[PDB]
Protein backbone atom coordinates (compact mmCIF):
# COMPACT_ATOMS: atom_id res chain seq x y z
CA UNK A 1 0.00 0.00 0.00
CA UNK A 2 1.80 3.36 -1.28
CA UNK A 3 -1.03 5.95 -2.55
CA UNK A 4 -1.70 9.34 -1.23
CA UNK A 5 -4.36 11.74 -1.99
CA UNK A 6 -4.30 15.67 -0.45
CA UNK A 7 -6.31 18.43 -1.10
CA UNK A 8 -9.49 20.12 0.15
CA UNK A 9 -13.12 19.85 -1.32
CA UNK A 10 -13.25 16.54 -3.43
CA UNK A 11 -15.37 16.09 -6.51
CA UNK A 12 -14.20 18.48 -9.12
CA UNK A 13 -13.96 21.41 -7.01
CA UNK A 14 -9.97 22.12 -6.00
CA UNK A 15 -6.30 20.73 -7.22
CA UNK A 16 -5.33 17.09 -5.59
CA UNK A 17 -1.94 16.43 -4.20
CA UNK A 18 -0.98 12.41 -5.29
CA UNK A 19 1.90 10.44 -4.87
CA UNK A 20 1.83 6.90 -6.08
CA UNK A 21 5.04 5.24 -6.75
CA UNK A 22 5.29 3.83 -10.21
CA UNK A 23 7.83 0.29 -10.20
CA UNK A 24 10.31 1.98 -7.36
CA UNK A 25 10.16 5.19 -9.81
CA UNK A 26 7.87 7.68 -7.89
CA UNK A 27 4.87 9.62 -9.70
CA UNK A 28 3.57 12.96 -7.96
CA UNK A 29 1.19 14.93 -9.42
CA UNK A 30 -0.59 17.90 -8.30
CA UNK A 31 -4.12 18.83 -10.31
CA UNK A 32 -6.27 15.86 -10.43
CA UNK A 33 -9.90 16.03 -9.21
CA UNK A 34 -12.39 13.29 -8.87
CA UNK B 1 -9.90 45.39 -21.58
CA UNK B 2 -11.47 43.67 -19.05
CA UNK B 3 -10.06 40.75 -19.22
CA UNK B 4 -8.44 40.56 -15.84
CA UNK B 5 -10.28 40.14 -12.78
CA UNK B 6 -9.87 39.85 -9.46
CA UNK B 7 -10.98 37.99 -6.26
CA UNK B 8 -12.98 40.28 -3.48
CA UNK B 9 -14.64 38.09 -1.62
CA UNK B 10 -13.35 35.09 1.20
CA UNK B 11 -14.62 33.64 4.96
CA UNK B 12 -11.14 34.69 6.03
CA UNK B 13 -7.41 35.76 5.43
CA UNK B 14 -5.32 33.83 3.34
CA UNK B 15 -2.28 32.44 4.54
CA UNK B 16 1.07 33.36 2.39
CA UNK B 17 1.43 31.91 -0.56
CA UNK B 18 -2.08 30.43 -0.34
CA UNK B 19 -3.72 29.79 -3.93
CA UNK B 20 -7.48 30.18 -4.00
CA UNK B 21 -8.68 29.13 -7.32
CA UNK B 22 -12.49 27.77 -6.99
CA UNK B 23 -15.66 29.91 -8.30
CA UNK B 24 -18.69 29.68 -5.98
CA UNK B 25 -20.96 32.31 -5.23
CA UNK B 26 -21.23 33.89 -2.20
CA UNK B 27 -22.94 34.17 1.12
CA UNK B 28 -21.99 35.68 4.55
CA UNK B 29 -23.00 32.70 6.60
CA UNK B 30 -22.14 29.30 4.46
CA UNK B 31 -25.39 28.94 2.94
CA UNK B 32 -24.48 27.84 -0.93
CA UNK B 33 -26.43 31.18 -2.95
CA UNK B 34 -27.62 30.56 -6.39
CA UNK B 35 -28.09 33.88 -7.98
CA UNK B 36 -29.98 36.59 -8.71
CA UNK B 37 -30.48 35.71 -5.47
CA UNK B 38 -30.65 38.14 -2.45
CA UNK B 39 -26.98 39.13 -1.34
CA UNK B 40 -25.50 36.36 -3.36
CA UNK B 41 -22.86 38.56 -5.60
CA UNK B 42 -20.13 36.47 -7.47
CA UNK B 43 -16.86 35.99 -6.59
CA UNK B 44 -14.93 38.13 -9.04
CA UNK B 45 -14.83 41.97 -10.46
CA UNK B 46 -13.05 43.70 -13.53
CA UNK B 47 -10.60 46.04 -13.37
CA UNK B 48 -11.54 48.87 -15.29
Amino acid sequence: VRGWVFGSTMNNKSQSVIIINNSTNVVIRACNFE
Amino acid sequence: NYNYKYRYLRHGKLRPFERDISNVPFSPDGKPCTPPALNCYWPLNDYG
